[PDB]
C-alpha cells in the first residue's frame, strides 16, 4: 500500500502489519529468551 | 658512483653499506667497529693470500673473486679484484 | 698507509673493474636459500626489602627494555629498617633477587628511568626531595638530592618523568601541592624552572597523576586528587592549567594518554582511573566523559593504555583482578580478566615499551610479570580504522 | 653405503671427480688418479684447519659447516662438520 486512498486498503495494510507484528513478537520472544537464559549472573552491565 | 654502490650493498639484507679492505688489511672504507674489523680483515687477508698460493700451486691461471665462509650465525662473502677486497656480512636466511 | 692516500686512490678512476666485480658478486649473491590469553609469566618479590611495603610505581627503561624500576614505599614493620626502597628487576635472566637495590632516607613514592642517562635511576619520595641513584656508584644512598627549599618541592611528590630530546632534556616533576619543576638531569641543586599549578585565580590543585601526550612536551594532562582532570601548558604565555574537566566524583588515582602512533592520530585521547571503579575513555578536545566503564564494588587504582594496541588498556582493581578492555572488540565486559591469588589491593600497572607483556604491582610487594596472548596484544592495520569507527559511534 | 653415495654425488652434475674423506686429510681413495687427489686434499685439509681457526677467531663457538670456492677455473667444494671433508672438481659455470 502506498498513495492508495481506499480505506479498505488501510485495513488490508493493518492485516499486513499485524502479520508484521507477529514476526516482531516472534523476535521479541526469541530475544527475551536469550535474555533470560543469559541472566542469573549479576546486575552489572552485560549481566543485567 | 661510490655512494650508488653503498646504497646498493645496503639493500642486501644483513649488510651495512659497503666496506672495502685493501692489500694492507686495513679497510679503505669504514662501516663497522674499527678494531674488530681491522683484525678480522687482516685474518681474511692472510687466508686469501695462502689460498691464492695453493690455487696457484695447481691452477696457475685461476683468479679468486668468490668464497663462501658461512657459520651458523653469519656468512661473509669476500671478493678480491686485485687490491680491493670487498667483504659483506650476510645472514644465511 | 694513513687515511689520506686512500681518499685519492678512491678518487682515482680505475674503478671500472672494481665496480663490475662488485656488481657481479652482488647480483650472484642475491639468491639466498635455507640450509635445511592471560598467563602468569614471571614473579619478582624480594624478602629483605619487600616485607609488606606495597608497590607504588613501575617503569621500563627505553634504552634497556629488560629493566623494571619499582618503589616499595611504606615503612611500618620496622622503624629501624630503611624507609624508602626502589628495586630494579631485570627481564633477560631469572633471578629471585632484584638486580640492583636503592634505598632513600625518606619513603619513595614514585620512580622512573632517565632517558639521557641509561645508567641512572631518578625517583621521588614522600618528603618532597627529588632523588637520584647513579648506578655506577657502589653506594646505595642517593647520589644527588634536591633541596627541600621553597624553590623546590615541599609536598609528597607523586609524578616524576624525564622528557625531551637526547640533546635537550628536562626532568619534569610535580608534587601534591602542584609546584611543577623542571631540572637539568645533570644538575639538581637548583630547579632550572618552576611554577605552581593553579586554576582560576586562587584555586590550588592537588595533583596526583600526570601524563604527557606522545611527542609533545609543551602541553600535558594532569589528574588531580580532587577528581577533576586538567590540561596544562609547560612552556608558553599560558603556562599552567588551561582546561576544566567535570570528570568524576572521586579522587583520580591514575591517568594515561594514548600510546600508539602510525595511523590516524589519537593523542587527544586519554584514560583516567578514578576512585569509584570508573575508568574514563576521554579526550582533550571535548569536555564530556566519552564513556564511563563501570562494574564491580571496589574501585580501580591505575590504568594504562597498551603501548602498541590503539584500543587496549589495563585496569587495576581492589579485590585483585587485572582486566584488559579491548574497545574495538567490546566496550562492556572486560575482554580479558584474571585475578591474582590472595586478592590483595593491586596498586600499579605498567606495560612493557614493547607492549607484548604487562607488569603489575601488589599490596604485598610481589610484582607480577604477566603475559598476554598474541591475538589480544598485537593490533592490525585495520585496527586503527576500527577504533576510529568505534569512537565515531558516539 | 659408499658406492651409491659417490654415484649420486657425481652424477648430479657428471662431476669430474669426488672421493669420500672421513679422515683428517691424506686420503687414499681416488677417482682420476692418486696424486692429484691425495696431495690436493691434504692441502685442502690444512687450509680448512686454518680456516677453522680463522672463523673461531671472531668467536670460538662458531664453526665452518660448509665451504665453497668458485674461481675463474675451479669450483671446489667441502662440507666439514667433524671429519667429513668433501672434494669436488667442477667447471666454474
Amino acid at each position: 500500500d502506498g498513495l492508495d486512498v481506499s480505506k479498505e486498503g488501510t485495513e488490508a495494510w493493518e492485516a499486513a502489519m499485524k502479520r508484521y507484528d507477529e514476526r516482531i513478537d516472534r523476535v521479541e520472544t526469541r530475544i527475551t529468551a536469550r535474555l533470560r537464559d543469559q541472566l542469573g549472573t549479576a546486575k552489572n552491565a552485560n549481566e543485567m | 658512483e661510490v655512494e650508488e654502490t653503498l646504497k646498493r650493498l645496503q639493500s642486501q639484507k644483513g649488510v651495512q653499506g659497503i666496506i672495502v679492505v685493501n692489500t694492507e688489511g686495513i679497510p679503505i672504507k669504514s662501516t663497522m667497529d674499527n678494531p674488530t674489523t681491522t683484525q678480522y680483515a687482516s685474518l681474511m687477508h692472510s687466508f686469501i693470500l695462502k689460498a691464492r698460493s695453493t690455487v696457484r700451486d695447481i691452477d696457475p691461471q685461476n683468479d679468486l673473486t668468490f668464497l663462501r665462509i658461512r657459520s651458523k650465525k653469519n656468512e661473509i662473502m669476500v671478493a678480491p679484484d686485485k687490491d680491493y677486497f670487498l667483504i659483506v656480512i650476510q645472514n644465511p636466511t | 698507509l694513513t687515511e689520506e692516500e686512500k681518499q685519492q686512490i678512491l678518487h682515482s678512476e680505475e674503478f671500472l673493474s672494481f665496480f663490475d666485480h662488485s656488481t657481479r658478486i652482488v647480483e650472484r649473491a642475491l639468491s639466498e636459500q635455507i640450509n635445511i590469553k592471560l598467563s602468569l609469566n614471571r614473579q619478582f618479590f624480594d624478602e629483605r626489602w619487600s616485607k609488606h611495603r606495597v608497590v607504588s610505581c613501575l617503569d621500563w627503561s627505553s634504552q634497556y627494555p629488560e629493566l623494571l624500576v619499582a618503589s616499595y614505599n611504606n615503612n611500618e614493620d620496622a622503624p629501624h629498617e630503611p624507609d624508602g626502597v626502589a628495586l630494579v628487576w631485570n627481564m633477560k635472566y631469572k633471578k629471585t633477587t632484584p638486580e640492583y637495590v636503592f634505598h632513600c632516607q625518606s619513603a619513595v613514592m614514585s620512580a622512573t628511568f632517565a632517558k639521557f642517562h641509561p645508567n641512572l635511576v631518578v625517583g621521588g619520595t614522600y618528603s618532597g626531595q627529588i632523588v637520584l641513584w647513579d648506578n655506577r656508584s657502589n653506594k646505595r644512598t642517593p647520589v644527588q638530592r634536591t633541596p627541600l627549599s621553597a624553590a623546590a618541592h615541599t609536598h609528597p611528590v607523586y609524578c616524576v618523568n624525564v622528557v625531551g630530546t637526547q640533546n635537550a632534556h628536562n626532568l619534569i616533576s610535580i608534587s601534591t601541592d602542584g609546584k611543577i619543576c623542571s631540572w637539568s638531569l645533570d644538575m639538581l641543586s637548583h630547579p632550572q624552572d618552576s611554577m605552581e599549578l593553579v586554576h582560576k585565580q586562587s584555586k590550588a590543585v592537588a595533583v596526583t597523576s600526570m601524563s604527557f601526550p606522545v611527542g609533545d612536551v609543551n602541553n600535558f594532562v594532569v589528574g588531580s586528587e580532587e577528581g577533576s582532570v586538567y590540561t596544562a601548558c609547560r612552556h608558553g604565555s599560558k603556562a599552567g592549567i588551561s582546561e576544566m574537566f567535570e570528570g568524576h566524583q572521586g579522587p583520580i588515582t591514575g591517568i594515561h594518554c594514548h600510546a600508539a602512533v602510525g595511523a590516524v592520530d589519537f593523542s587527544h585521547l586519554f584514560v583516567t582511573s578514578s576512585f569509584d571503579w570508573t575508568v574514563k575513555l576521554w579526550t582533550t578536545k571535548n569536555n564530556k566523559p566519552l564513556y564511563s566503564f563501570e562494574d564491580n564494588a571496589d574501585y580501580v587504582y591505575d590504568v594504562m593504555w597498551s603501548p602498541t594496541h590503539p584500543a587496549l588498556f589495563a585496569c587495576v582493581d581492589g579485590m585483585g583482578r587485572l582486566d584488559l578492555w579491548n574497545l574495538n572488540n567490546d566496550t562492556e565486559v572486560p575482554t580479558a580478566s584474571i585475578s591474582v591469588e590472595g586478592n590483595p589491593a593491586l596498586n600499579r600497572v605498567r606495560w612493557t615499551h614493547s607492549g607484548r607483556e604487562i607488569a603489575v604491582g601488589d599490596s604485598e610487594g610481589q610484582i607480577v610479570i604477566y603475559d598476554v596472548g598474541e591475538q589480544i596484544a598485537v593490533p592490525r592495520n585495520d585496527e586503527w580504522a576500527r577504533f576510529g569507527r568505534t569512537l565515531a559511534e558516539i
